[PDB]
């Protein structure tokens, strides 16, 4: 529900807001000199500027406003620079991205307007796609690989619960979610470890509740024993208490429908803060996630000349038979058209069985993050069949 | 069941919403207040300690809030 | 409102003063730039 | 050179043992360079006892199940990870546990020698079943933040657990942004600490800076040449 | 031409490179590019902004003025250097001597490197210390990380000159004067305006400040009731002008680098009516700044984020720490690993590499390379498209990486590095791809796109704002804006955009009055752009007119002033 | 009739309008944005726009 | 067991030091605060303002040189010059040509002292002459130039940015050591000839514990 102004944009759209508290306070003598004081920057305005923009509501708009949600009210507050700071969960209802764009800022100034700003277009209350119903202020590419990162369940991690068969009972019981925090802060617990915690603050699923306590007998107080990673631990603090533990390794379509629950059943002040605390979350893990690219991380497909060849070997075969006089000239190039897609899904077949599935390359296209698997084959692989000048 | 909100979003918007039938009827609701202190600041209230320097759009959305004031439509 | 439903937005129902109609031709105009 | 105008150390307590401190406004970049050492200095720089090492009658081997009573072994180690024991005595020290008879056992029914303390003596420890039996001995020693099983060896009967040693429970930071005059970007360090009964929130903080001021005081040391100076500690 | 790894490049992106090639903008000192292709050299000559040897000789002197060669055979040529010269979109042209005193000069061989070029070469931007990785969001969605390094040591720095100007001409009631002498103006305000009311060379002008003083003959009906008295009771003369002077326009400042003028009393060329006119040429040097628009030879552009302190910044082994950020998940997607190898090749040209010849020349250094073998550290090297660097011999090189001054091998052989988060103290989980980048500034800066309007000038035939930046414009609510607020019903917030913040010329004061007052916004009026529609169809012959509910047509068209 | 001469084709619409001396309601939101009247939607409608609003007496008292 | 702090040297400006023991998985976060400090906060000496009498402002040349103000300006930022007086003092510097102008042809006033005269300024020929005053101020971190409205300056000055930090480059690494386990901390500290390495440790030192006093 925030959004940042540039110092001078907000002294310049107050202007009389900031002239009538320089005349309260005694700043300025007259409102003349107000005026005059406020046009020189004089360092009195500044204090009395944060005051004027006190729950001032202000309308943000990106062009070109394709549907409502291309005109949104946030709360602003003074930031450095000569720049707007944009929050990204709003950048999917926008089309906002930071190659370059802008956007415009309008205050309104009637007490109406600003009831509206308030209530009808305020970022927080819509959170929901006027279209569709799904949610669209919700994590997007990074914050979801974060949360892809940290939610998911590496077999043979460090700290992983081995049940001992030796006289060493099994090694991977924590206490409590701060014991494991413990734990992980010397080299001696993955946050994405298979592990045992007891979890006190945490609704489990409704079939253990079911089991270890009344259908609906789960109170705060009430541990029980879970077997999930540290991370997904501290992915399902962020939702709200009553929310059920999930225990998935987060992709963006199990955020959604998680989002939705949520939005279905819950106040939309309580969707947005978690929201919020998934952003916050997701910024975190996906710098801690290990993504990068570069030359070595973009295998290419070892049996690529094999698949060539053989492909090569069916289109000489075409073009002999249309030497031959028995092919269609159209029918030489459907021929041709199919022998070479067949060939561009058998390069990017053999790519995807060759990237081991923790490469980065891979990890931000199947977690939903961003991109297609079209561009991981076009990248490594093959570009395959281009369109002509006619189409 | 949720943090203590920032600003704006304080009050919440369901608990205000469920002291009226829709979105705009509280808009105009808390417009009408809102002039009204104003106009006593120069007319009845505010209904509730003030803040520092509180807006008076919000002095009046937490009017609204308490059920310090009724309306018809 | 009855016989439009829930407002996708509010996920309520819709409210007395909708413009339904704009939303509609926005919810419909927004995602052109996809037809290929 | 210069000066730092008004740095300030405001605390908010939410629990009896669980408080948020908040350090502003600190000039531009030193919330991180504070927050992290101060966050470890806390989890890892107090001075603690806790359990090290139990021995359970009836069962030295399997470590499968215990006879006469609910709980099995794994959830009698957590349910004694959580026990908060203070000592006195900085050699090892041994307590034990006994009980008898269907009921139920918790930490006052522990006898703690001279020298030792439990602060939380109403907590669970197990379920006695009819007939049911449960002698027990415990390790407690001096430590600090959290040491993983120690191991077990040739005396057959005890076995290592994970030692809390650390006084401290829990403890997060993060850095807001705070306007000095004309500047909206100096850091304020806020810092959220759940701590044991054993001590308040307000003394760890202190020891915590106590042992800090010491280490940076080792760097002071080398010479005496001027530094950000403050007005109010 | 001068995309490194253009083949590595999808058409898309690779046309955006060098369309942001062409908007680079000069920078205060310019370096080469540490890989670039072969075309930077001959691009920088044939544009013609370096100077250049016409004869072979031998320097005679050499100065920030100009240059003296003497050739062979008794001749002396001299080169007048562009000095801070302001280009057709404000760039600085500002050539430098490459030539010291007694050198000898061939034909052809670059004298002085001119805006954007380095010892003869294009050089469009600077070599970056570039980690690729997510960092904190605040390179979220093409956003950008820098190192306050590049604003301390000026990496990013640029000049800017904008050219002020103003003419004395004549009007219906006289004719302009441009004097120093200014109705009711602080003696402190003019403080840096010479005699004839122009400001002073070296002054430095904030936004707001006077640059050539001008009044314009005022009539005596316009005179305030004030203003009358005032002339009446003290018998003030008849001068009544008003104050037209030229003033720093919002968002600019600067140090006054130049003053033109010209006099129709001297023998100076004007248009009809126009007495005098002068010229203020201000500068401004601009630091990189949070908007500013940045982007690599790739198509890969991003507004900066965030500028961290050095501090924070991720950092190498040796507290090196990395000049910007970019992230990850901005690479794959867009199909330009050109920048990829790009950094790879660049970090190898940073550190100077040694190939091992004991024992023969690898398999994979055996095609070309012939005196890339070996290269000392900051080398330069050119990969020419479709030609050059081959993948296998950029592996290759990044094997055999030189050390640091410790010894130490920084980025391993795949083109990664550990590095330390520079806020908490811990290392980075996993190897990032560090490596050399060039970057280039892009000629959209935040200094000239913020602006804000609270009033400002109105059209005088719609009545509504001034369209425009140079004009204090205001922002336009289109017609799909009041689409959008129709969808959220914001009757109120709609009416008022649109009537008392643009036409209601009654409204819009009103608003205004009641703002400083504290009183609440009063309701509004009636667009102006409403009656002057009415006033079209009618010269039209249409007849159109307004009804009341039972009523005919209505009508459209001192107590306040005497209290 | 204004909102068909502001949508398109205003030279045929405007000429049968002056013909047939065709009158317009001003009902239609997009005839009240170019007239300046609140639309007649969400916050325009009249249930909404005149709603009165006085506190009770339970709260005035105290 | 008490924690000691070693200190080595490996050139005069350069020193390294040793802190052990230190409880496990910290001596990272000492390393990295002890960096910031350093990084940001080391009180050194720099210059402010300077004045050419034959120019009034950068954009311009001067006779006889072959840099012009900018390049010139651009040049001084090199310069490492410490000052004991806590308050704004001057030097002064003339010559004429022909002749290379460096950073030793400056004459400090009593109580600045320039590290490195061999630093070139400027190119001079027969017709080229060079008259500078540079004011030299006591600051921390980095300060871009005073506005020349926002002090009492005439049209003259020609304000610089201001690099107060002495230290060079920072880094350190930690010797992990797994049942009795502890951390050594190798911090390597490299600044200009200003102030020693050891002075900058010492300086970044007292500052934290100045600031960590907040606990009380
Ligand atoms: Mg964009």
């Amino acid at each position: 529900h925030q959004c940042g102004l540039p110092k001078l944009m907000a002294l310049e759209l107050f202007k009389p807001f900031v002239m009538k508290r320089l005349v309260d306070l005694n700043h300025a003598q007259n409102i003349k000199s107000a005026k005059r004081m406020v046009e020189r920057q004089r360092p009195q305005v500044w204090d009395v500027l944060e005051e004027v923009i006190a729950e001032h509501p202000v309308l943000l708009n990106r062009a070109p406003t394709l549907h409502r949600l291309g005109i949104q009210a946030f709360e602003p507050m003074l930031v450095e620079g000569k720049a707007i700071q944009l929050h990204p969960l709003v950048c999917e209802a926008f089309n906002a991205d930071f190659d370059g764009d802008q956007m415009a800022v309008h205050l309104p100034l009637s007490a109406e307007a600003q009831a509206e700003a308030r209530i009808l277009m305020l970022s927080s209350n819509n959170i929901l796609s006027p279209a569709s119903g799904r949610p669209l202020a919700m994590p997007r590419l990074d914050m979801v690989t974060g949360l892809y990162y940290l939610t998911t369940e590496v077999p043979g991690d460090t700290g992983e619960y081995q049940p001992a068969s030796g006289d060493h009972p099994e090694t991977g019981v924590y206490s409590s979610p701060a014991e494991a925090i413990m734990a992980a802060d010397r080299g001696v617990l993955s946050v994405r470890a298979k592990i045992k915690v007891r979890l006190t603050q945490l609704r489990p699923p409704v079939e253990i509740e079911a089991e270890l306590f009344g259908h609906s007998g789960w109170q705060p107080g009430d541990a029980w024993m879970a077997e999930t990673t540290l991370g997904r631990v501290m992915f399902n603090e962020l939702l709200p208490l009553g929310y059920p533990f999930v225990n998935k390794q987060m992709h963006k379509k199990v955020q959604a429908a998680i989002i939705n629950d949520l939005a279905e059943r819950y106040p939309m002040i309580v969707v947005a803060q978690t929201v919020d605390k998934l952003k916050d979350a997701g910024f975190y893990w996906a710098t801690r996630s290990g993504v990068t690219v570069s030359m070595a991380d973009v295998l290419v497909p070892p049996r690529k000349k094999e698949i060539l060849d053989h492909y090569e070997e069916r289109a000489d075969k075409v073009e002999k038979q249309f030497q031959r006089g028995a092919l269609n000239h159209d029918e030489r190039n459907e021929a041709l058209v199919e022998i070479w897609k067949e060939a561009t899904d058998e390069v990017g077949q053999a790519l995807r069985e060759h990237y081991p599935d923790d490469n980065p390359i891979i990890t931000i296209v199947d977690s939903g993050a961003t991109g297609n698997f079209t561009q991981t084959r076009t990248l490594a692989g093959m570009k395959g069949l281009v369109t002509n000048p006619k189409g | 069941g949720y943090d203590t909100p920032l600003g704006i979003t304080n009050p919440p918007i369901d608990e205000l919403l469920d002291r009226v039938s829709s979105k705009y009827a509280l808009v105009i609701y808390a417009a009408k207040r809102a002039r009204q202190i104003n106009d006593y600041y120069n007319y009845v209230g505010p209904l509730v300690e003030p803040g520092l320097q509180e807006k008076p759009l919000s002095i009046a959305l937490r009017e609204i809030h308490a059920d310090l004031l009724e309306h018809t439509e | 409102a009855t016989c439009y439903g829930r407002s996708m937005a509010t996920g309520k129902l819709v409210d007395i003063g909708e413009a339904v109609g704009i939303v509609a031709a926005q919810s419909i105009g927004e995602p052109g730039t996809q037809l290929t | 050179m210069l000066i730092s105008q008004r740095p300030t150390l405001s605390e908010d307590v939410l629990t009896d043992n669980r408080s948020q401190f908040v350090i502003e406004p600190l000039e531009p970049g030193f919330g991180y360079t504070l927050g992290n050492s101060l966050r470890r200095t806390l989890l890892s720089s107090i001075p603690g006892a806790a359990v090290t090492s139990i021995r359970i009658d009836g069962v030295l081997h399997e470590f499968t199940t215990v006879p006469g009573v609910k709980e099995d072994v794994t959830e009698i180690i957590l349910n004694l990870k959580s026990l908060v024991v203070s000592s006195e005595e900085d050699e090892p020290v041994t307590m034990y546990l006994r009980k008898q008879g269907p009921g139920e056992v918790t930490a006052g029914d522990i006898v703690p020698p001279a020298g030792v303390t439990v602060h939380n003596p109403g907590m669970h420890i197990a379920t006695l079943n009819d007939k049911g039996k449960l002698e027990v001995e415990l390790v407690v020693e001096r430590g600090r933040g959290y040491v993983p099983a120690v191991q077990s060896g040739a005396e057959i009967g005890r076995i290592p657990v994970d030692s809390i040693y650390s006084p401290v429970l829990k403890v997060t930071y993060k850095v807001d942004a705070t306007r000095v005059e004309q500047r909206t970007d100096f850091d304020k360090l806020i810092l959220d600490v759940e701590t044991k009964n054993s001590i308040s929130p307000r003394d760890a903080l202190a020891s915590a800076g106590k042992t800090l001021v010491e280490l940076f005081g080792l760097a002071r040391e080398l010479n005496v040449e001027a530094e950000g100076i403050e007005i109010g500690p | 031409a001068m995309i490194p790894f253009l083949e590595h490049d999808d058409a898309n992106r690779a046309l955006m490179g060098a369309n942001m090639q062409r908007q680079a903008v000069p920078l205060v000192r310019s370096e080469a590019p540490l890989v670039g292709t072969g075309m930077e050299l001959r691009a920088a000559i044939d544009a013609g902004d370096v100077v250049v040897a016409e004869e072979s000789g031998v320097i005679e002197e050499v100065s920030a003025d100009y240059i003296t060669v003497m050739h062979d055979n008794g001749t002396r040529r001299t080169y007048r250097m562009r000095k801070f010269a302001r280009s057709n979109h404000g760039t600085c042209a500002n050539q430098c001597p490459i030539v010291d005193a007694g050198d000898r000069v061939e034909a052809g061989q670059v004298i002085a490197d001119g805006p954007c070029t380095d010892d003869g070469e294009m050089a469009l931007g600077k070599n970056l210390l570039v980690a690729i990785m997510p960092w904190e969001g605040h390179n979220y969605e093409d956003a950008i990380i820098l190192s306050n390094r590049l604003v301390e040591e000026d990496v990013l720095t640029s000049i800017h000159i904008e050219e002020h100007e103003i003419d004395a001409r004549d009007t219906k009631l006289g004719a302009e004067e441009i004097t120093r002498d200014i109705p009711n103006i602080s003696d402190e305000v003019l403080a840096d305006l010479d005699e004839r009311g122009i400001v002073r060379i070296g002054a430095e002008v904030r936004d707001g400040d006077i640059l050539v003083g001008k009044v314009t003959p005022k009539g005596e009906t316009e005179l305030t009731p004030e203003e009358r008295l005032l002339r009446a009771i003290f018998g003030e003369k008849a001068r009544e002008v008003r104050d037209t002077s030229l003033k720093v326009p919002h968002g600019e400042s600067g140090k006054v680098i130049g003053i033109r003028v010209f006099s129709r009393e001297d023998e100076d060329e004007l248009p009809a009516g126009v007495n005098e006119l002068v010229r203020v040429y201000v500068a401004q040097k601009r630091k990189i700044s949070d908007g500013d628009k940045l982007a690599g030879r790739h198509g890969n552009k991003g507004v900066i984020g965030k500028i961290l302190p050095v501090e924070d910044m991720p950092f190498l082994a040796d507290g090196t720490p990395v000049d910007i950020i970019l992230n990850t998940h901005g690479v794959p997607r867009r199909m330009n690993i050109g920048q990829i190898l790009e950094t790879h090749l660049g970090w190898c040209a940073h550190s100077g590499w040694k190939v091992d010849a004991a024992k023969g020349v690898p398999d994979w250094a055996a095609r070309l390379p012939d005196e890339l073998l070996e290269a000392q550290p900051n080398a330069i090297v050119s990969t020419p498209v479709f030609d050059g660097a081959q993948e296998a011999e950029l592996q290759g090189l990044l094997s055999c990486t030189l050390p640091n001054r410790d010894g130490d091998v920084l980025v391993d052989a795949d083109g990664k590095a550990m590095l330390f988060d520079g806020r908490s103290g811990e290392p980075f989980p996993y190897p990032v791809t560090v490596g050399y980048m060039y970057i280039m500034k892009l000629h959209h800066l935040v200094d000239d796109k913020i602006h804000a309007r609270s009033t400002g000038p109105y059209s005088m035939i719609t009545q509504q704002p001034l369209g425009g930046k140079a004009q204090f414009g205001g922002q336009r609510f289109g017609e799909m804006e009041c689409w959008a607020m129709q969808a959220y019903g914001a009757a109120y917030t709609l009416q008022e955009l649109l009537t008392i913040k643009s036409d209601d010329t009654v409204g819009r004061v009103k608003v205004y009055e009641a703002i400083v007052k504290g009183e609440n916004i009063p309701e509004p009026g009636i667009p102006e752009s409403f009656k002057v529609l009415l006033k079209e169809l009618q010269s039209l012959c249409l007849n159109v007119e307004v009804l009341s509910s039972d009523g005919a047509a209505i009508e459209l068209r001192l107590e306040r002033a005497a209290a | 009739w204004l909102s068909a001469a502001s949508f398109q084709e205003t030279t045929r619409v405007l000429t049968d309008a002056a013909i047939n001396c065709r009158s317009d309601k001003l009902n239609g939101l997009k005839e009240n944005v170019i007239i300046g009247k609140l639309i007649p939607a969400g916050t325009g409608i009249n249930r909404y726009r005149n709603i009165a609003v006085q506190p009770t007496e339970e709260a005035r008292a105290a």
